[PDB]
């Protein structure tokens, strides 16, 4: 019975370049528990990324957000990577401003 | 009102590594405001929201004892389920518990909720009645059967109806600065070009409860199918955030618009693309 | 507050 994770990257705050914001991933709809995420700029994984505490769904399943502070630029790269058991390489979704 | 209070206990079995992981959290509403983690250095229940700091050293001395109990209480559950599932002491298992009131606008009690999960599915859950339990397999049966027996169903009814119910409304108290807010959806329109096509895309952002509906209509009537929705995300400031999307002709899009239904509106909001 | 739980 395992559920991979499903991944939101996004904004706290509509976003504007040059203006400092936060970036959130919200990784949600995954069995069993344990998972590990990263957030990345420009390739390399962010030092400071702060977790909330798990939770789950009235489905059962996990949910999570993990957030970083960041300044988006119109080059600069923004992504969540995500390991969990249910997958045999790292899930990456790219942040898109519009969404 | 109405409000509800919501815990969620975790154990998670870790063969050869060490003991299981053991989980709590605890929410009003949308607003998580305890946590218990035994993976934790000195694990203890902690406040997770400002306004729960307030609680003194005695009342988190007994949440971290009624943790660390259902910790041992889930550590033994796991050991039992392995024999009624006949599996292996080798493999990694889950237990979820999940419980609850809801108080009314008044508020006096409305519901009461208890339910259990084994590997991510549902195992034994108490019924609307807080009187009887509906098993999910042939091991709920065995663990029904000796709850029938120990009278469990009375001791978790009394708790949900009464212990359950005063404190919640002891934190809604505490935490009435901000838990009674209703932060209606701040909401706009995006336009965005494609085969000779335009993409509208509603939003809501900055709201608080989390509960939303955004529906695109056209000419009165809803756009059920061929209407893209992202799930209800956390802002991470106490905000949530939504967006709904529809795939309408190029030059065609004051045709339609975006009915945001929130408790914190009066009544619904009405919106569309604005050149 | 929680409550306890009873062993499955
Ligand atoms: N909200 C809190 O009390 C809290 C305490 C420690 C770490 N994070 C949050
Ligand atoms: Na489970
Ligand atoms: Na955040």
């Amino acid at each position: 019975i395992q559920k991979t994770p499903q991944i939101q990257v996004y904004s706290r705050h509509p976003p504007e370049n040059g203006k400092p914001n936060i970036l959130n991933c919200y990784v949600t709809q995954f069995h069993p528990p344990h998972i590990e995420i990263q957030m990345l700029k420009n390739g390399k994984k962010i030092p400071k990324v702060e977790m909330s505490d798990m939770s789950f769904s009235k489905d059962w399943s996990f949910y999570i957000l993990a957030h970083t502070e960041f300044t988006p630029t119109e080059t600069d790269t923004y992504a969540c990577r995500v390991k969990h058991a249910s997958m045999a390489e790292p899930k990456t979704v790219y942040w898109d401003r519009d969404m | 009102g109405s409000h509800s209070m919501r815990y969620f206990e975790t154990s998670v079995s870790r063969p050869g590594l060490g003991e299981p992981r053991f989980i709590i959290v605890g929410y009003v509403d949308d607003t998580q405001f305890v946590r218990f983690d035994s993976d934790a250095e000195t694990p203890r229940m902690e406040p997770r929201a400002p306004w729960m700091e307030q609680e003194g050293p005695e009342y988190w001395e007994r949440e971290t004892q009624r943790a660390k109990g259902n910790e041992q209480s889930f550590h033994v559950s796991l050991r039992t389920l392995l024999g009624y599932y006949n599996q292996s002491e080798s493999g990694s298992h889950t237990i979820q518990w999940m419980y609850g009131c809801k108080v009314g606008s008044d508020g006096r009690f409305l519901r009461g909720y208890l339910q259990y999960a084994y590997d991510g599915r549902d195992y034994i859950a108490l019924n609307e009645d807080l009187k009887t339990w509906t098993a999910a397999d042939v091991a709920a049966i065995i663990t029904r059967r000796k709850w029938e027996q120990a009278g469990a169903a009375e001791y978790y009814r009394a708790y949900l109806e009464a212990e359950c119910v005063e404190w919640l409304l002891r934190y809604l108290e505490l935490g009435k600065e901000t838990l009674l807010r209703t932060d209606p959806p701040k909401t706009h329109v995006t336009h965005h070009p494609g085969e000779g096509d335009v993409t509208l895309r509603c939003w809501a952002l900055g709201f608080y409860p989390a509960d939303i509906t955004l529906t695109w209509q056209l000419n009165g009537e809803e756009l059920t199918q061929d209407m893209e929705l992202v799930e209800t995300r956390p802002a991470g400031d106490g905000t949530f955030q939504k967006w709904a999307s529809v795939v309408v002709p190029l030059g065609k899009e004051q045709n339609y618009t975006c009915h945001v239904y929130h408790e914190g509106l009066p009544e619904p909001l009405t919106l569309r693309w604005e050149p | 507050v929680g409550i306890t739980n009873v062993d499955l």
